[PDB]
RNA sequence: AAUAAAUGAUGCAGACAGUACUAGAU
RNA sequence: GGGGAACUUGAGUGCAGAAGAGGAGAGUGGAAUUCCACGUGUAGCGGUGAAAUGCGUAGAGAUGUGGAGGAACACCAGUGGCGAAGGCGACUCUCUGGUCUGUAACUGACGCUGAGGAGCGAAAGCGUGGGGAGCGAACAGGAUUAGAUACCCUGGUAGUCCACGCCGUAAACGAUGAGUGCUAAGUGUUAGGGGGUUUCCGCCCCUUAGUGCUGCAGCUAACGCAUUAAGCACUCCGCCUG
């Protein structure tokens, strides 16, 4: 069942995050590698690789705490949930704290980031908040 | 035991190996059901047989919606096989 | 599988013994009840009293049937009163 | 009752001495003593998980 | 890092509840000090104290205070982003404000914001309106709070490249 | 203690064994624990249903 | 020739007010 | 989201095994209580804080034998086990439900939840016909108290039991809805599997589902929870607004 795979693949990165591990395994879907190199090439994680085995492939990501101790991830949040779908136009793209943040957003041309979306003046789902 | 089991895969086996079919799991539920009714007409105070029933029945409605949903075909082929109106 | 166990009042003649054990074997066989195995423990003192005795005749039969033969012998132990108890277990 | 087990050549309170020891192994001291009055099936049963693991007797 | 208390501070009292503590004889009445001691270039800390006295409870608590300062960033004599506390049952949320709009709280957060330097801040409480529960939240807020160069050193980036 | 049945590697007690019932049963005829006995669950099950039906055979007494 | 530590179950005690009561300031 | 085509991890079938107080039905059992009959046998028996009501010289209690009948199943027994919940504990048998272990052979999303609805549903209670050993609301008597329509004692109806039907309520509680995924550890325990020497007995490590305790982060008003969450998230349902 379990509804949805984003929901928990961002839950299971924050309590990676709030455990302080450095490893990770994910059934690794289309979406799910889009998201991650987004996020390294964001700056948020160190290093990404995938694993295309026999069963689904696998995905694994390390989490990056690049000073003495502290979380680069702070904390994730889901809004087009299965059931509350959330879809935002070009003039009402969101900022995650005066730009400090970003936000996932699957556009009508491949899946973009908040700033991308602005932009190239397009709009869709806001699937994720990172902050 | 051992035996219808065997028979009606015998009987309902599309391939070689067909064992998951959803019309010999539909048979095998419908056999099942037929035994328990044979002494539940007699112990009529055995309400957890009865439940065991019901998840059987509900096994089967399920499947069969499956496949109807799936090949009408096969549908009305195990319709006309087993008589489960 | 199935075995039966039975025990035989002490105050009984020999052959009186064999034909009572020859009675329940045919009511057994009645319908066919294999008798794959026998043993006769003999004299043997009881645990605690019965009826009328501190002793008696141990007999063990062990019969594959189809639950009918059982009963019957069950009915008719039960009746009978050559044998004082009898249990059928199943050798699965 | 402790048993069946005959003693002689020993003093007076030297059989006593055993009795009070081999009564503990039978019920004379707990089956026969708690049926006094009756324990509702509830109680009844907590009172085994009470006793026999907390070790109070 | 903690902070030295080597500073000017503009300690100021917030509320003084008097407890009582009961005894054979009879109660005993003891006076609780809250103070909030800070200065307006972005350092500010809370504190403590109880005694049978009232100065001394004052003195006690800005004593405590010195020992406990905060360091909060003033980008553009505000907050670089909206934060939310939530430090026992006591949610408040801080948003940055223009230049003109002003300090917006009830007593004691208005009293944190004005000590710790800020002047245009976006406040409101949604829980519990206890004055201590109330300070703990707003210091947790503020210690949550990030700045945009320590964000960009951290994440490997350009200041530029994430503002735009 | 070290258990019966695992250090003999037996099978189903046959209750017929009327000397194993009866030593690992109390002198007074009551069933002894498992605390003192040594078997395991599984065993004093089967050793509570074999000492059961030797009781209703009259292989071992009731009262003593 | 020696020599044992016990045993325990206590009966009774109902009510008390309507209105009353201490503060503290950088 | 709809339609078309593939895949197994989800889901289910089979394969070889495992435990269990799982249910309905039939038979059997020996302790123990009561009564009856008889042999021995006298002045008491039973009971309370004390006492009395009660039974006993038409011969009690006790002791020993036999019989009659009815309920429950000592020791095993252990936060042990099963069941969706209530609940389920003697033995034997007939008919039956679900669960766990390696699944990989099989179909390949067939899955979760579920208003309304149906069914089941502690004890008590009601109707029909039986049965009634102990216990025992109501009730009678004897005590205590100022009073006792109670707490104690002696008897004691219905009830407790059996077949059918009805009622559909409990602190029916883990005061915690169902499903999935992730989130340090030590620790016993049930039924299994694999292995590192041993044919073993047994020691250790690993791995499944369930059952218990202590505890990190985290949560919480605190109490406390903590891989069986009250932690971190998603889906559905019921409920709350002094």
């Amino acid at each position: 069942v379990m509804t949805d795979p984003i929901a928990d693949m961002l839950t299971r990165i924050r309590n990676a995050n709030m455990v302080r591990h450095e490893k990770l395994e994910i059934p690794a879907s289309k979406l799910k590698r889009e998201i991650a190199e987004i996020l390294k090439r964001e700056g948020f994680i160190r290093d990404v690789e995938f694993v295309e085995d026999s069963k689904q492939g696998i995905i694994r990501v390390f989490l990056k705490y690049g000073q003495n101790n502290e979380r680069v991830i702070t904390g994730l949040k889901r809004i087009s949930k299965p059931g509350l779908r959330v879809y935002a136009k070009s003039n009402e793209v969101p900022r995650v704290l005066n730009g400090l943040g970003i936000a996932i957003i699957s556009t009508s041309q491949g899946v973009l980031t908040d700033k991308e979306a602005r932009a190239k003046q397009a709009g869709g789902e806001v699937l994720a908040y990172v902050w | 035991t051992q035996e219808r089991k065997n028979q009606l895969i015998n009987e309902f086996k599309t391939h070689e190996s067909d064992t998951g079919s959803p019309e010999v799991q539909i048979a095998i539920l419908t056999d099942s059901i037929n035994n328990l009714n044979e002494h539940l007409r007699t112990h009529k105070k055995d309400h957890h047989s009865r439940r065991g029933l019901l998840k059987m029945v509900g096994k089967r409605r399920n499947l069969l919606t499956y496949l109807r949903n799936k090949d009408v075909t096969r549908y009305r082929e195990l319709i006309n096989k087993l008589g489960l109106r | 599988k199935y075995e039966v166990m039975y025990i035989i009042r002490p105050n009984i003649d020999e052959e009186s013994k064999k034909a009572v054990i020859e009675r329940f074997n045919n009511v057994l066989t009645s319908n066919g009840a294999e008798i794959t195995g026998t043993k006769d423990w003999g004299k043997r003192r009881l645990a605690y009293e019965i009826n009328d005795f501190r002793d008696g005749f141990y007999q063990i039969v062990n019969v594959q049937s189809d639950a009918a033969a059982v009963q019957e012998f069950d009915r008719l132990a039960k009746i009978s009163d050559d044998i004082i108890r009898h249990i059928v277990v199943k050798e699965e | 009752m402790s048993k069946t087990v005959v003693r002689k050549n020993e003093s007076l309170e030297d059989a006593l001495r055993r009795f009070k020891r081999s009564v503990s192994k039978t019920g004379t001291l707990a089956e026969a003593r708690k049926r006094e009055f009756y324990e509702k099936p509830s109680v009844k049963r907590k009172k085994k998980s009470e006793a026999a693991r907390k070790r109070k007797f | 890092r903690i902070d030295p208390s080597k500073l000017e501070l503009e300690e100021r009292l917030v509320t003084v509840n008097r407890v009582a503590k009961v005894v054979k004889g009879g109660r005993r009445f003891r006076f609780a000090a809250l103070v909030v001691v800070g200065d307006k270039n972005g350092h500010v800390g809370f504190g403590t104290g109880k005694a049978q006295e009232v100065p001394e409870a004052i003195r006690k608590a800005v004593e405590d205070a010195k020992k406990n300062l905060i360091e909060v960033p003033m980008v553009g004599t505000t907050i670089p982003h909206e934060i939310i506390g939530r430090f026992g049952a006591g949610n408040i949320l801080l948003k940055p404000a223009s230049e003109g709009t002003g300090v917006i709280a009830g007593g004691p957060v208005r009293a944190v914001l004005e000590l710790a330097g800020v002047a245009d801040i976006l406040s409101k409480s949604l829980g519990s309106n206890t004055p201590i529960n109330m300070i703990r939240a707003t210091l947790q807020g503020l210690s949550e709070l990030k700045r945009a160069e320590d964000v960009a050193k951290l994440r490997g980036k350009s200041v530029e490249e994430l503002l735009g | 203690k070290v258990c019966y049945f695992t250090s003999n590697g037996i099978t189903h007690i046959d209750y017929k064994d009327v000397d194993l019932l009866k030593k690992f049963v109390s002198e007074r005829g009551k069933i002894l624990p498992r605390r003192v006995t040594g078997t395991n669950a599984k065993y004093q099950r089967k050793l509570t249903a074999a000492i059961k039906r030797a009781r209703q055979m009259a292989l071992l007494p009731y009262v003593s």
